DNA sequence: TTTTTTTTTTTTGAGCGACTGCACTACAACGTTGTAGTGCAGTCGCTCTTTTTT
């Protein structure tokens, strides 16, 4: 069996939308599979459970938290949404659904006290950019004069930081002097300061080069494990990467922790897109992923504050 | 204790045999079986010799029972040969032959034992319980037929969900808050009580009363909190205790924390500042008021609702599970033990035990360490002190490692306290004497090394034939036990595991690199053997550390297998690839599923191949055409022909065998294919098997057939095996990297030291935690004894100063909390230097130590060899000609008979009505009504049906006018079945021209096409009847859908005969009748005896038209002779 | 009683226990100040077996 990675001919088109870049930098291996060769591994949907939901975990809990955060960002009645979710049966019966709604309302109110502390009314604006002879057309929703404001009921992850960094690059390139902020759970915050037009266009050209590199060859840029390796190796005080053996062992420990998780958290390596390329994580491909993450994910932790 | 001789053991009463590790236990069972069969021993013998169906042997594992049955059969055959020859080559067989005086009767008894070996009573525990429940079902109360279920977790989860519905739903907020703080849902409660729901229900120490509910306990704890709140509100505003140096002056602020705490009693959790108001803690840092003592009495026991909910769950869920299995009629594995214990618990069932004493008046129970208390209660109910019945408990208390499954060593200690005699096996026949001396040196450092009084350790003796076993290295003779002490003061868990896995992989590659050059050898006397990869085995305890060993060993180019891998084949990526392939076969029109299935690792294509397949439309057309051919094979031939054609046309099996690491993937693909073919025969639809495969992917449940198998047997691999899966096996070289890793038991479930009963303490008392940790440490010591005694030549140990405590440098290490350090440090806490001195203190010729070296030079050397040329034989000709035994069908107003429903089933119903009815007697209307009731038709059709039947019977069907009523019972013969032979290949062109030469109805009717049929032809003639010395044939055709008027004349009937091709059937009927009348009647003429063939169309018979409905035909009497000559040869 | 379409994923650990820094008073050395002991808060390691019965 020959290797799946092969140099393919690919010509970069004139008009590349922002949605294509967002779908690329959300998952680069999936974007190499389902868009270049159009191979999307469609797994079958989950079967109907045999009993009523006694607890809330997974996609249903995330959707409940998302609707509760979208309701509390406008200071709406949480009790009406409680009756709406209880009338659909998505909540546990009786008092346990009330306890779940109370602790989720406490957590979403704690998040909303940080979200609407610096919230201004902003409208969606248009994006028309010309970078390296490539046209980027798109729309940015809820653009406030303070900058970019996004909120999601999730954990501190590198993929959301990459998405916020891409939105900040596509926002600062056409006017828009201001910071970009994203508020996650457990006091997690992604912040990017405003930059000049030259640095924003240079980093946007770097992301465009990464996009045109990911369509020819599978761009082995792991967001979570590569970001963990980088933030173990990066030093924000001196703006330089350490090269001692202790940091090189702790970064390998963080990479093995984020790639293959424990028996309670699904790791990044347990995915249908990564098992097709390699069956076992070789150290050569590990060093390749490390080099690609050092090449691409470095302005994520360089401009983080 | 005493030594055990198999020819001097008294088989009276109860005896307890303690067979040590490596001893000939399976040989001793066969020796006692031969002793019970032949009746040997003299004064210590049985009072009468017993047969094969009276000797009961009980062993837990079914494969162990099969192996023991085969070994006992081989021993019976060998003793029969040695008794017929009066000589043998074995000393125990020599003493067995010397004990008997007669030889012919003993040889005849051994021959009868060999012939009755199929009916041997060597069963398992659950099998013996099921056989006794089905045999004596009256005294026990068991159904005759029941359905055993393999998995009981679904009904258990359903009963737990029912308990959570009927107990946790009507609770108010102040109770449901505490219930949510204890468990999130019923899944956490089931995960807590799943070790107690199965097996014997334990006795809860200090249970709640039966009338106390959750609300009463909640109100009691609320009143207990409110009393302390009242006593704090009354005694507030004063301070009389002396201020100490440890006591800071901010305690009044803590009193402010107690000032805001008393608002409502809706909460359940008190403040931590009450811990500052304890009289036992303030004195150590003068308490005179009893408010501090009331606070200390409040904090003496934890305020928890958990114990009452656990008690109600253990009272409700087991009862609901038993009620559901009694409603469905199902049974379980432990349910057989519970049913036999409840049958022996009754008063009449004791007599049933006497029936068991009538059934087998002996018992030899193997593996008595794996004995549930229900099993020992049954065996004490049957075979306690009754005469003429013997009980032989053959076991080992040092091997009881199945406490997680339901076994218990306190039951063995109760059994040892109950019985009087004890016997032990001194000689060990497995390992080298160096390893035996190492085991007897390590486990005899202190007294009672297994920490229990009823489990004594004795020094075993090595074998005389195996005293020359030496594992020799390149340098010199390697010692038996080599404790690789990892150097350092204090280390973690993952770092210690990684370093010892690297040291073990380095030792494996050093033994394999020097073993392939003739340096490291296994020497028995002067005989030598090189160490292959199958000799070295790593003994682990968990799956995560097994994967750690496999990852640390595959880095140095060393392949390794996991024998204890119980993972399902449906949870791998290959099952998802097979699901995608089946979805692409079932739906090849949509290109998305086919593109997702072609890019899998099973096909093995590059991205350039997928890109050129997406670009070229003709190659995708070829792929869609061959997948449609695969779908046609899958709909016609099944699962495995389609999978074999896919693996042969794409040649993916050769590509997976050429790829390194793809042989395991190919064996998993073959096992998934075998399971899909096994499940595809039980399903009719094609999408149902795909839904079953997707369900079994979504269901990770482990069955005995759906587990992963061994990938290869020819290539030697390093066999990683758990300690429980290594019981009773044998390995030359054993590496134990994680024998110092220990885990502390948190739950309080112990056994009492006096009553020997399972006591579950739901409250967090420290005495119950210590008594459970003592049993956990005894289980770890038993696991250590099991893992140490499996090596033959050399065992290696990984020792390190492991600290489970979170403090890095506390001055003491936790190796005394493990099993190895309790024997090394003699049960005393020491340091890393103390551990090193305790290791270096016990240094002999067999026991040595070395430091753990981290270092790698080279992975391995492949040393491959060329493969010889091989070919496959090819069949020269066809396997068989077209031989098939076929029939004629294989070669091809408001109520009226016209309004009858036309179908195959009403046609067969009318055929059965014309078959069963007598032609002489008049038709009775109530009989027609009874036949319509039996058939299921409408009752309104009956009075028209009987007059239509009589109108058919009154109409004559002959050239002279002979009706059916004139035929007697001896003249008629209904449904004559004939077989007609033909030895020539039946050519349709040579037959149709011969038919058309004489038959006038073959003017039209273009000829049918059929293959060359050589063999037999079946046929079922409806009626044959004689009249005035002339034979006649009658057949029934009753479909007749297209006619309702009187248009069924002779021309329309001839057109129907030409269309449905009944001419060939009638010609074969004339040939069969001609051959029958030629064979039966002597001096037979075809023109004299045969009269013609009548076809009776039932819906065409009218009262006014005698010719309509009947069709009489006579052959030309020359076609029959030529057809007989053609069919004969 | 006829008939229309549609290709976008998302989420997921937290309690137990230690390390370290800052504050806070008690008490002895030189009215005031340095040293010691304890409490609270931010930050971080760790860790969650084994199996077979008709």
């Amino acid at each position: 069996h020959s290797e799946f990675v092969q140099p393919l001919p690919f010509t970069l088109p004139e008009t590349v939308p922002l949605e294509t870049l967002q779908r690329f930098w959300a998952h680069p291996v999936r974007a190499f599979f389902q868009m270049r060769l159009q191979v999307n591994f469609r797994t079958e949907d989950s079967e109907i459970p045999d009993t009523e939901p006694f607890i809330l975990e997974g996609l249903s809990r995330y959707q409940i938290n998302q609707q509760l955060l979208n309701a509390l960002v406008e200071q709406d009645d949480a009790e009406r949404l409680f009756r709406r979710f209880r009338a659909a049966g998505d909540l546990p019966y009786g008092a346990f659904g009330e306890i779940f709604w109370e602790t989720q309302c406490q957590e979403m109110q704690q998040l909303a006290d940080r979200v609407i502390a610096c919230r201004q009314p902003g409208q969606s604006m248009e994006i028309d950019l010309a970078c390296n002879g490539v046209q980027i057309t798109g729309w940015l929703p809820q653009v406030q004069p303070d900058g970019l404001l996004r909120w999601r009921p999730s954990l501190l992850s590198v993929a959301q930081g990459m998405q916020l960094w891409l939105e900040h690059l596509v926002y600062c390139a056409s006017g828009g002097n201001g910071e970009s902020r994203l508020f996650l759970r457990k006091d997690g915050e992604w912040r990017f300061p405003p930059l000049a037009a030259e640095q924003a266009l240079h980093y946007l050209s770097q992301l465009i080069e990464g996009y045109r590199e990911g369509m020819s060859a599978p761009l082995l840029v792991l967001p979570e494990s590569g970001g963990a390796w980088l933030k173990t190796c990066y030093d924000a005080q001196n703006d330089a990467m350490l090269d001692d053996d202790s940091t090189l062992q702790k970064a390998r420990t963080k990479f093995l922790q984020a790639y293959e998780g424990n028996m309670m958290v699904r790791g990044e390596g347990d995915d249908i897109w990564y098992q097709r390329l390699w069956r076992q994580l070789t150290p050569e491909t590990m060093e390749a992923i490390v080099e690609q993450s050092q090449r691409f994910l470095l302005p994520l932790f360089r401009f983080n504050q | 204790a005493e030594t055990l001789d198999p020819l001097r053991l008294p088989l009276q009463g109860e005896r307890l045999i303690e067979a040590s590790a490596g001893t000939g236990k399976t040989f001793t069972i066969a020796a006692l079986y031969l002793r019970l069969l032949l009746g040997l021993g003299g004064s210590a013998a049985f009072p009468r010799p017993l047969t094969v169906e009276e000797l009961l042997v009980v062993t837990f594992t079914e494969a162990a029972t099969a192996e023991l049955r085969g070994r006992i059969r081989s021993n019976i055959h060998e003793l029969r040969i040695a008794c017929l020859r009066e000589t043998t080559d074995n000393p125990l067989y020599e003493r067995l032959l010397e004990e008997i005086d007669d030889k012919a009767q003993a040889a005849q008894w051994l021959l009868l034992a060999e012939r009755q070996m199929d009916e041997a009573a060597v069963f398992t525990i659950h099998g013996f319980c099921q056989r006794m429940l089905n045999l004596n079902a009256f005294e026990s109360g068991m159904l005759f037929e029941q359905q055993l279920i393999e998995d009981e977790s679904l009904l258990r989860y359903q009963a737990c969900a029912d308990f959570w519905r009927r107990h946790c739903y009507p609770l108010p907020r102040e109770i449901a808050q505490v219930v949510f703080e204890t468990w999130k849902g019923p899944q956490a409660l089931l995960r807590d009580i799943n070790r107690y729901l199965q097996g014997e229900a334990p006795v809860i120490k200090a249970p709640p009363p039966d009338d106390e509910t959750l609300a009463s306990r909640h109100a009691q704890i609320v009143a207990r909190i409110d009393t302390v709140k009242q006593q704090w509100r009354d005694a507030v505003g004063e301070l009389d205790a002396l201020i100490e140096s440890s006591g800071i002056d901010r305690r009044k602020f803590n009193r402010s924390n107690q000032a805001k705490w008393i608002d409502k009693i809706s909460a359940w959790a008190e403040e931590e500042t009450n811990s500052y108001q304890l009289p036992e803690s303030l004195e150590k840092f003068t308490p005179r008021h009893p408010l501090f003592e009331a606070i200390d009495q409040l904090l003496a026991e934890p305020l928890s609702i958990r114990d009452l909910v656990i008690t109600r769950a253990l009272a409700e869920i087991r009862e609901t599970v038993a009620r559901e299995k009694r409603r469905r009629g199902e049974l379980g594995f432990d349910d057989m033990l519970s049913r036999l214990d409840s049958a022996l618990r009754s008063e009449s069932g004791e007599v049933l035990a006497a029936a068991i004493r009538t059934r087998f008046p002996v018992a030899m129970i193997d593996e008595f360490q794996d004995t549930d208390p229900q099993q020992y209660r049954i065996f004490r109910r049957i075979w306690h002190h009754q005469p003429e019945t013997a009980l032989l408990l053959i076991g080992d208390p040092k091997q009881a490692i199945y406490a997680f499954r339901g076994a218990d060593i306190f039951t063995y200690m109760k059994a040892r306290s109950e019985v009087h005699a004890h016997y032990t096996l001194d000689t060990n026949w497995r390992s080298a004497p160096g390893m035996v001396n190492s085991v007897n040196k390590l486990f005899s450092q202190t007294d009672d090394a297994f920490m229990f009084r009823e489990i004594p350790f004795i020094p075993v003796k090595s074998a005389g034939k195996n005293q020359a076993l030496r594992f020799v290295f390149k340098g010199e003779t390697q010692p038996a036990m080599k404790m690789w002490l990892m150097e350092g003061e204090s280390c973690g868990v993952g770092d210690y595991q990684s370093t010892m896995a690297q040291v073990c992989a380095a030792q494996i590659r050093d033994w394999l690199q020097a073993g392939q050059r003739g340096e490291a050898l296994l020497m028995n006397g002067d005989d030598a053997r090189p160490v292959r990869a199958s000799d070295i085995s790593v003994l682990v305890r968990s799956r995560q550390e097994a994967a750690q060993v496999r990852d640390a060993l595959t880095l140095l180019e060393i392949p390794s297998v996991y024998l204890s891998n119980r993972d399902s084949v449906f949870e791998t990526l290959e099952a998802q690839e097979m699901l995608w392939l089946l979805q692409a076969v079932m739906t090849p029109e949509r290109e998305n599923t086919l593109r997702s299935a072609l890019a899998t690792s099973m096909m093995g294509l590059n991205a350039l191949d997928i890109e050129t397949l997406n670009n070229d439309e003709h190659a995708w057309d070829v792929v869609v055409e061959e997948f449609d051919g695969y779908r046609q094979i899958w709909r016609k031939r099944g699962v495995m022909p389609m999978l074999r054609a896919l693996m042969s046309a794409r040649n993916i099996a050769e590509n997976l065998l050429a790829t390194a690491g793809g042989e395991r993937r190919l064996t998993d693909i073959l096992h998934i294919s075998e399971l899909l073919q096994e499940a595809g025969t039980q399903l009719e639809s094609e999408h149902a098997l795909v839904r079953w495969l997707s369900q079994h992917i979504l269901e990770p449940d482990s069955n005995a057939s759906s587990q992963q198998m061994r990938l290869e047997s020819d290539k030697h691999l390093v066999q990683i095996v758990t300690i429980h899966k290594s019981k009773g096996l044998e390995y030359p070289l054993v590496w134990l990297p994680f024998i110092t890793n220990f885990r502390v038991q948190e739950q309080a479930f112990y056994h009492d030291r006096h009553s020997f009963e399972a006591v579950l303490d739901l409250n967090a008392a420290p005495e119950s935690v210590d008594l459970a940790e003592a049993e956990r440490l005894a289980e770890d010591l038993r696991l250590l004894y099991v893992a140490l005694t499996r090596s033959v030549w050399h065992c290696s140990l990984g020792v390190a100063p492991l600290v489970r405590r979170r403090g890095d440098k506390k001055g003491d290490t936790d190796v005394h909390q493990s099993a190895l350090g309790r024997l090394l440090q003699k049960g005393e806490p020491q340091d890393a230097a103390g551990l090193r001195t305790c290791i270096e203190a016990l240094c002999d010729d067999d026991i040595a130590w070395q430091t753990a070296q981290t270092g790698d030079n080279q992975p391995w050397q492949v040393n491959d060899v060329s493969t010889a040329e091989l070919n496959a034989k090819t069949l020269q000709r066809l396997p068989g000609d077209n031989w098939r035994v076929t029939s004629y069908s294989g070669l091809q107003p408001t109520l009226t008979p016209h309004q009858f429903p036309r179908g195959a089933s009403p046609g067969t119903f009318l055929h059965s009505l014309f078959e069963d009815l007598d032609f002489t007697q008049p038709v009775d209307p109530n009989w027609v009504r009874e036949k319509l009731e039996l058939g299921g038709f409408e009752s309104q059709w009956e009075p028209v049906l009987t007059e239509w039947i009589t109108a058919v019977l009154q109409a004559p069907l002959n050239e002279t006018g002979v009706s059916l009523s004139q035929l007697s019972a001896r003249n008629k013969q209904v449904e004559m079945e004939f077989y007609l032979p033909i030895s020539e290949p039946l050519i349709a062109s040579q037959l149709d021209t011969l038919i058309r030469q004489f038959d006038p109805l073959s003017a039209g009717c273009p000829p049918l096409e059929f293959m060359q049929v050589r063999g037999m032809l079946k046929g079922f003639i409806d009626l044959v009847f004689r009249h005035e010395g002339r034979y006649y044939l009658l057949a029934y055709k009753s479909n007749w859908l297209g006619e309702d008027s009187s248009a069924y004349t002779q021309q329309a009937m001839a057109a129907a005969m030409q269309a449905h091709r009944y001419d060939l059937q009638y010609q074969l009927y004339t040939l069969a009748l001609h051959r029958y009348l030629r064979h039966r009647i002597a001096d037979y003429d075809y023109e004299h005896h045969f009269g013609g063939v009548i076809y009776l169309f039932l819906r065409g018979v009218d009262k006014e038209h005698p010719q309509q409905g009947i069709y009489t035909t006579r052959p030309n009497a020359g076609l029959i002779a030529l057809m007989d000559e053609m069919f004969a040869g």
